[PDB]
């Protein structure tokens, strides 16, 4: 079991860490059919999604996907500093797997 | 009401957010004493002894900033909402207010981030006209509030026990036990005031942070 | 996959973007039968709904309709500046499909 | 579809609008059996309930009853000004159908 | 239907009202097996639980138990003054049935 | 029934108390498959997890695991002081079983 987001990220194929140390610049959320997703951006232009739930996800991830959107929304609203994101780089925009907040 | 106060400060907005607002010098229980604060003399608009001072107009705050912060290539003027952590120093200290022409309003315990409406940048002494708005600010909440009435401050004036004010009106009717252990009770009264004040701000801000909860979905 | 609300909006028929750049002025919520919905307004008079769940929604949108109502309430109570809304304009009031918040 | 709480209210029998333009004075909630409900009051003495879910509710209202209790709890805490309530007046205390917050 | 917490409390056997008019001093929460509960205390030692869900609870109470634990956490974090608690006094710690906050 | 977190911890052979009396330094959460978990740290380096739901959990613990993740995130954002953690110490990082918050 990983002690931190960097070690967690390294357990998966097609991932990478973004060290941001910044608050979220924008938060977008959609209820449109087949685009039930969230998108965040940072002031450096970096854009990330929480993917629409689909066949690439196992059942245990469904509640976690919903939690992640909750976490991004409140991080944005409170101007919480995001330390790092672990993301899948075989999606465009890159898809969030994990987040760490510090500072 | 929606009245604003103003304070020049070299500490930039990112620092203010990280610090939770504009804090008094001794915070990093600190001494809280209005009389001591008001008499304090460097690089900062008065902010010692548990209070943070402001001006009642942008013009006044800018003029004060040019006296103290000239030689800062960049500083800020923070635009601050009125709320009951604020005391009109001249009203509370009366004839013993040490600098009455300054017409200062001072925040007991400093100025929380949510009370900061926004800020102007001052570059080489020149006020930039663009007001940057603070996302941590809450307009309905703070526009419903005003500064504290002087009656809430007389008992916190902080004069030493031997000071004649404690034997004069209005302070005689509000003297802490020992005044007129005096300094001990002044301090504990300030600590109590600040704790009660911060409870209200926490309730407002942290309740807003928890307004996302949907019970049914889980 | 869209990277912003405008491109997301463009994937649907009967939609348009409203650019508000303002906090929500009023929030209305109903539990009345067949009117389980939310309505918001802006100070310019613009009025928007989150639709009652119905035949027009697929199953994947149900949870997202509930999230959107949560988002509007916290946006209202924290005075969050709304940047844009993507809405369906074949409904009265216009029906929210997506929201963006920036700063 | 109604565009505001007054028009929504007029779609139902045994309802009325109360105009409060005031924050909630007290919030009470209960988990006691058959009294799983919320009660609010205003400083003018006005008292309102969110009804215990029962056979008088259709299935689609169950989530909305839960949302309304979330909204009232947090409106109380944030001191949000309640503009109007639409209530059923064939219950004592009057039972909340909808709420509007403004100003 | 009761209009206040005291009258509600009186509808039940083995209950009593505690009048606190104080914020919560400590909040404890557990996910340990068979001890999925919350405990709160006040500054001079008065102590209350939200019980582990059990056979003593009807279905409608299970949902309200989850809500109550959220209410106590929110109240704790916001330093909100608790007015009264209605409790069952045949449990130790006394088991919360209802809470009021004013004002 | 335990009266406090220390009593609670004592009901379990494979748990210990950590006394922190400090706010959370970092909050991490993941939606990655098989690592749907949260991790917190404190400034002294102490690192704790909320475990991925697994075969070692009974059904009554599932909702409590979700609540704990909710609790830690809001505690992190509000800088609430954590008093003690009760953890299972046959896991690395130590796995949270209970939390107490007090000033
Ligand atoms: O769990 C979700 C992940 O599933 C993987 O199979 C995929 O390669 C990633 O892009 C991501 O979608
Ligand atoms: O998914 C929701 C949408 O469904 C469409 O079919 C409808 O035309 C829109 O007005 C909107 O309701
Ligand atoms: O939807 C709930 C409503 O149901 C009605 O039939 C009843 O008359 C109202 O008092 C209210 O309970
Ligand atoms: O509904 C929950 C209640 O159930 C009663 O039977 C019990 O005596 C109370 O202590 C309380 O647990
Ligand atoms: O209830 C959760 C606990 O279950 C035990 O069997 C296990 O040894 C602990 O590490 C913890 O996972
Ligand atoms: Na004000």
């Amino acid at each position: 079991t990983p002690q931190n987001i960097t070690d967690l990220c390294a357990e998966y194929h097609n991932t990478q860490i973004h060290t941001l140390n910044d608050k979220i610049f924008s938060y977008t959320e959609s209820l449109a059919g087949k685009r039930e997703m969230a998108i965040i951006t940072f002031k450096n232009g970096a854009t990330f999604q929480v993917e629409v739930p689909g066949s690439q996800h196992i059942d245990s991830q469904k509640k976690a996907i919903e939690r992640m959107k909750d976490t991004l929304r409140i991080a944005y609203l409170t101007e919480a500093k995001v330390e790092k994101l672990c993301v899948w780089n075989n999606k465009t925009p890159h898809a969030i797997a994990a987040i760490s907040m510090a500072n | 009401n929606d009245d604003k106060l103003y304070r020049a400060d070299s500490r930039p907005p990112d620092e203010i957010k990280q610090s939770g607002g504009l804090m008094p010098r001794g915070q990093s229980q600190m001494n809280i004493n209005l009389y001591d604060h008001a008499r304090g003399t460097t690089g900062f608009v008065r902010h010692d002894d548990g209070y943070v001072s402001t001006s009642i107009s942008l013009r006044s705050a800018h003029l004060v900033g040019q006296t103290i912060l000239s030689g800062h290539s960049t500083y800020y003027i923070y635009v601050i909402a009125t709320a009951p952590n604020m005391f009109n120093v001249n009203d509370v200290l009366g004839a013993y207010s040490p600098h009455p022409d300054e017409q200062e309003v001072s925040a007991l315990g400093g100025i929380p981030y949510s009370q900061i409406y926004g800020w102007y940048r001052v570059h080489f002494g020149v006020l930039d006209e663009q007001l940057h708005r603070n996302r941590g600010y809450r307009d309905r909440y703070y526009s419903n509030l005003d500064i504290a009435p002087a009656a809430d401050g007389y008992g916190l004036a902080g004069f030493p026990p031997e000071h004649r004010a404690w034997r004069e009106e209005p302070w005689i009717h509000h003297a802490p036990p020992g005044c007129g252990t005096c300094d001990e009770k002044t301090q504990s009264l300030g600590v109590k005031f600040l704790d009660e004040y911060q409870s209200k701000v926490k309730r407002q801000i942290f309740s807003g942070y928890q307004s996302d909860i949907d019970t049914h979905n889980r």
